[PDB]
């Protein structure tokens, strides 16, 4: 006789294995892939001819919200209902469902495209103990730059262009993290500062390359409500006026590369 | 430590089961080397006169063969055993049948021997069959033996370090590792499985479940036969200069048919070939070797796959002498 | 059909190659140039597997095998029963890996964002071309190469790792091993930071990237930081297939012994021999 | 290309942070210090470390156990310190080699294995608390501590579980660094080819799925660092563009596509699964099945292939084959 031995053939490590495939399938279809759709849910259609009621399956394939507590007060809910109701200048390139759109106006300045940003709360991000998080150094008093790494203040900002945009004045720290995120630079002629992201910066001896936008681009850079703070949101704007730049920068970005 | 290309690849399975030997072409050569010089056949002789068991006085194995038969066979036998020693390694000089000399009377149960497996294990040695050559390679110690306790170097004509003696007890792991192709594997398969057949080979469960009755408990053969049988295996794999998929498809190392090369059978016959040699022939010659010849507990030098094989897969390359000296077997 | 935020991401342009000819979506999926060759190569290469499998002896998924060459075709065309689909299923398969990985390039630009997505997919093409196109080109023969069959790919593994007595003991597989161990704990460990940060549980509140850095200081002594993690799960992911590769490529070409005896080179340094 | 994602271009220095614990926070000792080259690739700060009872339990059991095998190794090479130095990797603490069944081997024959393994699971025991505390501690929830309790019982399946299932304390993994390698032979073996175990095939899966996902996970957020995706907490409470355009980077290539926090539910997923899926492998074997390769052959799903050299009969069944 055998250990394991349930009758027909069948035996215990048989039966496992469908219970093993059961459980897999379960947590993924029934768990995760509901999860998935905590934020963007539900899909949205072109003019919807009409719905008396939603689908079924779209009540089916969501989650129960959940509530986060957030640690400075207040609550998030997801998933949950957010239309963008902001007007984007974009137009169909062609009637066809997948077409893709283009942009109207100027894509940098209407944020779409790679330019887009996120409907981002206008609150200023903190850090744990309830100060402003992202801040220049004229503020965040005892961070410093380590020893052995550029200054960049005083440094010439130099646009994809090769032409000079602005000499850099600041860097905005993150005092969470201990880590830079932005510089912040007078925009030659004109009487204003850009933030820019430091991912967007080639950081050299003698100067910051910048090659997403051209020099006549920072003159648009988003601006900032403070100016020693900045907000969730505006860091979306900020962030993705240089992403927008790779591919609107110049008319041929947004062309074939080869 | 590496070996420059290209291999030497062959298949040994079905297309896409990546089953075959892989071989550096200067390791080949330089084995081909040492094993062609196996001396020739000495020249045939007619056979004239009366059976030596009439012309001579001490002739047990040999008697049949005429005398110009006879002494060819011994030159054979000096050119193989003892060409540095010469007939006098065996032989008082002034008595030729005085057996007065342990090579003489180990040598006549060699001759035994020898007939034995070309005679009885030609499921083995098939007719490529072995001479005292195929062992001695020109000396009377033949350069790749076993004792009762892993001994290095492999080649005995090689000079021991300090650490590779057999007394030294720190250098015993580097003795098993470098029997088991290097392994960790800490069990010695030689004693285990070559020197007698008290041992079982195989470990391999032959049902999908556990057979109540042999599967819990003190009824179970213990984790360490598996371990055991993988170091005979990585051995026997190093004796002859090849891989396990010579011999196995690795799918299942357990099941023959189609899942086994004939040279896997071949090994089988081997395995038992060595075993009827050593419980019969070369144990038993601690009763006539000097001291000087015996290992830590008094047992004779015996034999593995490697003191014929000597790292290639058919010894001397598949080498025979059958034909020009059928005094050694098979005897009808 | 579109995720609330998605219209506003749909413009066009951003490819390689083709411009506005294949630039466009269809339901979710972006098209492009590669997009029309990935499906070209797909559907070629899924067609001759088809139809190798209707030639052979099962129909059971378990146990189907689109084998390669026998070694002496070496590195010739094959008879297409004996090895010559295998062969052109590889083809198939190169072609949508490639394609597939372009067409991350093209949805990358799209979107503003880095390509390193598809540079950290060309890790796993360049293995499959170690295993399938630079080994076999070594060892001078289509048949050294794994098949395609469920079950038999695992057989081809075996073999192969016991063609060189224990493949445990090759320096580059040790390698590969440890990383593909410590990418598997590292992945467990940042996925339940993140989630324990953002699920506190009961009702409190979610914590901060500072309480991120406590815990590991706490826990070991160093927190790598939160956007270094995701560096290094991208090095030790990688790393499993770059040093990986030398310990394949190294087995037939370069070293045609037992994996153990490699480590000669330590064990027998005359001075403690 | 952005050079963040490779290396920290300007690193910033400031104040020490220290968030506190509901309890232990004066058994944080050190004080932090700063490596410049650590700097460029992580954060710069090295240390303080946490204390603790659990933690300094652990040290005191693991050290142990430590010590129990050190010197079964280095009476291996009797003693020898440069014949230690040499071999090291060689040498082991095995297991009985003996059949024993269940009973409590010689320290010669197992003895030594056995109480290294004991002391092993109490510093597993004690780190899993403190991994768990220190969750606790500083308001964090469990998740951690339940993908680390996985790889403990995976621990415990192969080197106690499994043994005790079939009766024998034979079939434990040594401690050694070849010599538990070539368990891993031995065992598939033993069991009839661990690549028809389907729950090896499960762990591999979700084994090769970590390197997929953490490769796919990794390169994403670095794609969208320019947009701050790296703060993953606040893309969570807070979706930015930085996890849109990662959502639609996935979407678009996929078709369908995770939330910045539920990719982090499919990798604790993914690697709770490959212990998971091994503890059942593992607890199946011997129990239940015996030769895996034959299992699959039983239940129709093993590979068959023609013979290319002559199948070949096993000699021992042949008419008057010798034993
Ligand atoms: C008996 C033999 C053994 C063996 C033999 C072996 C060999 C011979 C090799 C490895 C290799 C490797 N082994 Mg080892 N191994 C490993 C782990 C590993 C891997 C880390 C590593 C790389 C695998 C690989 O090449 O994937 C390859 C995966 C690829 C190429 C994926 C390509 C994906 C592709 C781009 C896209 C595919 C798309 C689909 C077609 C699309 C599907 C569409 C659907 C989904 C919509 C572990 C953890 C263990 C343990 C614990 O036992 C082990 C034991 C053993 N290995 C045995 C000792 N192993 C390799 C190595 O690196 O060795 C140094 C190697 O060559
Ligand atoms: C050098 C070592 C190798 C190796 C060793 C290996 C082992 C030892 C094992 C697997 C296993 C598996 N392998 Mg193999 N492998 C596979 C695919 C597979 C799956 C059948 C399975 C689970 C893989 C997994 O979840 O990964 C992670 C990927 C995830 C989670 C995403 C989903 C991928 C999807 C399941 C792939 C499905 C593939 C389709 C069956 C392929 C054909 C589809 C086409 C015709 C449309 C591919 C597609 C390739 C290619 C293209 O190179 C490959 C190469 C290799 N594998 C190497 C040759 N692989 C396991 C198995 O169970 O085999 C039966 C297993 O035990
Ligand atoms: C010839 C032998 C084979 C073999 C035999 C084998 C066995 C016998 C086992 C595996 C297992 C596994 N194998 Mg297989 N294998 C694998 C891959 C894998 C893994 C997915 C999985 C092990 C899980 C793991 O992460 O352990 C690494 C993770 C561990 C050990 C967890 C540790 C957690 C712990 C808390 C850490 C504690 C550390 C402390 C500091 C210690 C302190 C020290 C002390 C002294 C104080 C691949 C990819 C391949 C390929 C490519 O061929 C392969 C081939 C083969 N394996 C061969 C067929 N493999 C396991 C399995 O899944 O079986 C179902 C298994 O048991
Ligand atoms: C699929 C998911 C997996 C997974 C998951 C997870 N893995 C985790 C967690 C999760 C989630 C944790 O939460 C926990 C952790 O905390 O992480 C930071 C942890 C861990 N995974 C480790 C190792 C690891 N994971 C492996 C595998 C997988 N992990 C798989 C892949 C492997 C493999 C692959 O072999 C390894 C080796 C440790 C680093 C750590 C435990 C430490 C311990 O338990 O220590 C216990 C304590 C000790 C042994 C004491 C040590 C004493 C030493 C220093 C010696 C001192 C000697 C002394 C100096 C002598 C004095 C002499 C005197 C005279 C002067
Ligand atoms: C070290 C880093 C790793 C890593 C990394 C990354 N991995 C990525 C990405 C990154 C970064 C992506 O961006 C890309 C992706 O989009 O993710 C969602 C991807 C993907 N990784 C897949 C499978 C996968 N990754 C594996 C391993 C690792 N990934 C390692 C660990 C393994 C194994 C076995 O380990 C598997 C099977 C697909 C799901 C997906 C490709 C889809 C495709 O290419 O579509 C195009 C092609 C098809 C849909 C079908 C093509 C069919 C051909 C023509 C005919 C069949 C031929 C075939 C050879 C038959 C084989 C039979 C088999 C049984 C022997
Ligand atoms: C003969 C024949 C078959 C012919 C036809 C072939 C065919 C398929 C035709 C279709 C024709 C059509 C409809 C269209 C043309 C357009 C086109 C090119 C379509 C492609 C169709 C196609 C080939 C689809 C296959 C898709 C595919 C390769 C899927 C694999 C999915 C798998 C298994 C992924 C493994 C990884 C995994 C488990 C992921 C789950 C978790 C996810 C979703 C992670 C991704 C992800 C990560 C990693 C983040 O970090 C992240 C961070 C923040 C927010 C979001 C995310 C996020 O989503
Ligand atoms: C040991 C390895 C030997 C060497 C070298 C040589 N001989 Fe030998 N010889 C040996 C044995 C075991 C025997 C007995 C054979 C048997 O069938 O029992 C012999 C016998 C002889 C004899 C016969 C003597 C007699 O009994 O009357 C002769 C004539 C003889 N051997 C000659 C001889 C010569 C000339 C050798 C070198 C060329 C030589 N032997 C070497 C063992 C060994
Ligand atoms: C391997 C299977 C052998 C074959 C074939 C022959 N011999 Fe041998 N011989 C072998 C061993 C393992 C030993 C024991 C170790 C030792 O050297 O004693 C021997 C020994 C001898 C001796 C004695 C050597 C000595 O101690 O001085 C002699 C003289 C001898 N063998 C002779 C001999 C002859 C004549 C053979 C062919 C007929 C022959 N041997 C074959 C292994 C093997
Ligand atoms: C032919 C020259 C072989 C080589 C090379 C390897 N193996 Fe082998 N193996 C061979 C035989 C003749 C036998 C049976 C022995 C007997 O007395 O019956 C075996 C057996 C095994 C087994 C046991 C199978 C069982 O039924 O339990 C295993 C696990 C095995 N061999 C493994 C193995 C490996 C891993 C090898 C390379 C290191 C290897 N073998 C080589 C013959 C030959
Ligand atoms: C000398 C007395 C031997 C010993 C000891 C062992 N083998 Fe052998 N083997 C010997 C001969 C003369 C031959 C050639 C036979 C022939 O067919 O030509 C062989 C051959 C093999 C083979 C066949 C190789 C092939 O066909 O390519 C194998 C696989 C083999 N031998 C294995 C083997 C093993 C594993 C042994 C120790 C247990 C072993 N042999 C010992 C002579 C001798
Ligand atoms: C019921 C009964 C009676 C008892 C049951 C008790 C029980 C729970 C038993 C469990 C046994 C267990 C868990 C066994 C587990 C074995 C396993 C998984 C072992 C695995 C691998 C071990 C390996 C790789 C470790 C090797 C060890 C070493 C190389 C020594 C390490 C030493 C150091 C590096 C020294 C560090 C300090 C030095 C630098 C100064
Ligand atoms: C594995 C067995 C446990 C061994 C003892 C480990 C010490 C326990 C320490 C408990 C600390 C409690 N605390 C502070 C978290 O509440
Ligand atoms: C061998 C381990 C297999 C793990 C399962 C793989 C999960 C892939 C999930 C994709 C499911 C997608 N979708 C949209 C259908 O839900
Ligand atoms: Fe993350």
């Amino acid at each position: 006789m055998y250990h394991g031995a349930l009758a027909q053939h069948l035996d215990i490590a048989q039966l496992v294995w469908y219970a093993q495939w059961l459980v897999i399938w379960t947590v993924v279809l029934l768990y995760l892939r509901r999860e998935d759709r905590r934020e963007g849910y539900p899909l949205v259609e072109p003019l919807g001819l009409v719905k008396l009621a939603p689908e079924d399956g779209q009540v089916y394939e969501l989650p129960y919200p959940k509530t986060f507590v957030l640690p400075h007060g207040g609550t998030v809910t997801v998933p949950r209902r957010r239309p963008e109701t902001r007007e984007l200048k974009l137009a169909q390139t062609d009637g066809f469902e997948g077409a893709p759109l283009q942009p109207t106006g100027n894509p940098l300045v209407d944020a779409v495209g790679p330019a887009s940003y996120a409907e981002r709360a206008e609150v200023v991000d903190a850090t744990v103990d309830g100060k402003a998080k992202i801040v220049p150094l004229r503020v965040a008093t005892d961070f410093s730059i380590a020893e052995g790494d550029v200054d960049p203040r005083g440094l010439p900002v130099v646009a994809a262009d090769g032409v000079e945009a602005g000499t850099v004045t600041d860097l905005w720290v993150d005092r969470s993290e201990h880590y830079f995120r932005y510089l912040e630079l007078s925009v030659a002629g004109s009487a204003r500062t850009a933030l820019i992201p430091l991912g967007f910066c080639d950081v050299k001896k003698d100067k910051i390359v910048v090659t997403s936008i051209l020099s006549e681009q920072f003159a648009n850079v988003p601006r900032l409500q403070s100016r020693d703070q900045i907000t969730l949101r505006e860091e979306d704007k900020v962030s993705a006026y240089y992403a927008g730049g790779l591919l609107y920068a110049t008319p041929e970005r947004a062309e074939s590369l080869l | 430590c590496f070996e420059p290309p290209p291999a030497t690849t062959t298949q040994t399975g079905f297309r896409g089961l990546s089953m075959g030997e892989v071989l550096h072409p200067a390791t080949v050569k330089a084995k081909k080397e040492r094993d062609a010089q196996y001396p020739p056949a000495l020249a045939a002789v007619k056979a004239e006169g009366p059976p030596v068991s009439q012309v001579y006085k001490n002739v047990k194995v040999l008697g049949n063969l005429t005398e110009a038969e006879f002494l060819r066979t011994m030159t054979a036998i000096t050119e193989w055993v003892s060409p540095q020693e010469g007939c006098t390694y065996c032989h008082d000089e002034n008595n030729l049948a005085s057996e007065a000399k342990y090579p003489y009377v180990v040598a006549r149960r060699m001759l035994e021997m020898t007939r034995a497996i070309n005679t009885n294990w030609t499921q083995h040695v098939a007719q490529t069959g072995v001479t005292c050559y195929t062992c001695h390679r020109g000396t009377p110690l033949p350069p790749y033996v076993r004792y009762l306790e892993p001994t290095l170097p492999l080649n005995n004509r090689e000079t021991p370090t300090h650490v590779e003696r057999v007394e030294t007890r720190s250098g015993y792991v580097v003795r098993l590792a470098k029997y088991t192709a290097y392994s960790a594997l800490n069990y010695d398969p030689f004693t285990m499985f070559l020197a007698n057949d008290k041992r079982q080979v195989r470990v391999v469960p032959q049902t999908a479940l556990p057979l109540v009755g042999v599967s819990r408990g003190k009824e179970r053969r213990p984790l360490s036969d598996a371990y055991a049988t993988f170091a005979l295996m990585m051995s026997i794999s190093d004796s002859l200069g090849t891989n396990c998929t010579f011999c196995h498809n690795a799918q299942t190392f357990e099941s023959w048919g189609k899942k086994s090369t004939p040279q896997r059978a071949i090994a089988w016959w081997g395995i038992r070939m060595v075993r009827d040699l050593n419980m019969n022939y070369l144990a038993p010659l601690n009763a006539s070797l000097p001291a000087s010849r015996l290992g830590r507990q008094g047992e004779a030098p015996q034999a593995d796959c490697r003191t014929c094989h000597q790292g290639v897969t058919k010894p001397l390359f598949g080498a025979s002498r059958l034909k020009d000296y059928p005094e050694l077997g098979p005897i009808k | 059909a579109l995720l609330s935020f998605e219209r506003k991401y749909r413009v066009r342009g951003g490819t390689l190659i083709g411009g506005d000819l294949f630039d466009f979506w269809v339901g979710p999926y972006f098209v492009g140039f590669f997009g029309v060759s990935a499906i070209f190569f797909i559907f070629l290469g899924v067609s001759l597997i088809g139809y190798a499998a209707s030639q052979g002896p099962t129909w059971d998924p378990f146990a189907i095998s689109i084998n390669p060459p026998d070694l002496k075709y070496g590195l010739g065309a094959a008879p297409l029963l004996e090895g010559g689909f295998w062969q052109a299923i590889t083809v198939c398969a190169l072609g949508a890996f490639i394609s597939w990985m372009l067409r991350e390039v093209e949805i990358s630009r799209k979107l503003g964002i880095g390509w390193h997505v598809p540079l950290a997919f060309c890790v796993p093409i360049f293995m499959f071309c170690v295993l399938q196109v630079f080994r076999p080109l070594l060892l001078g023969s289509w048949g050294h190469a794994f098949p395609y069959g469920i079950l038999s790919h695992l057989d081809w593994v075996n073999n192969f790792g016991y063609q060189y007595l224990n493949w445990f003991y090759n320096p580059g597989h040790m390698s590969s091993v440890s990383f593909l161990f410590v990418n598997a704990m590292a992945l467990g460990l940042h996925g339940g930071l993140i989630l324990s940060v953002a699920n506190p549980g009961d009702g409190d509140k979610v914590k901060t990237a500072e309480h991120e850095n406590q815990y590991f200081r706490d826990v070991v002594g160093y927190s790598i930081g939160a956007l270094s993690i995701h560096r290094l799960g991208l090095f030790l992911a990688s790393n499993i297939f770059l040093t990986g590769a030398f310990g394949t490529i190294a087995s037939g070409p370069f070293w045609t012994r037992g994996w153990p005896e490699w480590w000669g080179w330590w064990l027998d340094i005359p001075f403690w021999s | 290309a952005d050079y963040q994602t490779i290396y920290t271009q300007i690193q910033a220095r400031g104040p020490h942070i220290t968030v506190s614990g509901e309890w232990g926070d004066n058994d944080r000792v050190g004080k932090p210090f700063y490596s410049y080259w650590l700097g460029k690739i992580g954060d710069a700060q090295i240390g303080p470390i946490y204390l603790g009872a659990s933690g300094i339990a652990a040290f005191a059991f693991g050290s142990t156990a430590i010590l129990i095998i050190l010197f079964n190794m280095a009476a291996e090479v009797h003693f020898d310190p440069l014949q230690f130095f040499r071999q090291f990797f060689w040498l082991g603490l095995y297991p009985p080699k003996a059949q024993y069944g269940m009973g409590i081997p010689p320290l010669h024959d197992g003895g030594w294995w056995l109480m290294a393994g004991l002391f092993m699971t109490l510093s597993l025991g004690s780190w899993w608390i403190r991994v768990y505390s220190r969750a606790r501690a500083l308001g964090l929830g469990t998740h951690i501590a339940w993908n680390f309790a996985a790889a403990i019982f995976f621990v415990l399946c192969i080197g106690c579980i499994h043994p005790t299932l079939v009766g024998s304390w034979s079939e434990g993994v040594p401690f050694g660094i070849w010599p538990h390698i070539d368990w891993l032979t031995a065992f598939s073996i033993r069991y009839g080819n661990f690549y028809y175990c389907p729950w090896h095939g499960f762990s591999i899966g979700f084994a090769y799925g970590c390197g997929l996902l953490f490769a796919a996970h990794g390169a994403t957020i670095l794609a969208v660092a320019r947009f701050g995706g790296d703060r993953e907490i606040e893309q969570i409470t807070d979706r930015g563009t930085a996890v849109e355009r990662a959502a639609l980077f996935w979407r678009w290539t996929i078709g369908f596509n995770a939330t910045i926090e539920s990719v982090h539910r499919w990798g604790w997923f993914f690697s709770l699964m490959v212990m998971v899926s091994a503890s059942v492998g593992i607890l199946l074997t011997g129990t239940f099945v015996d030769n895996w390769y034959l299992w699959c052959v039983k239940h129709g799903a093993a590979p068959d292939y023609p013979a290319y050299l002559p199948a070949t009969p096993d000699p021992a069944s042949l008419p008057g084959a010798p034993k």
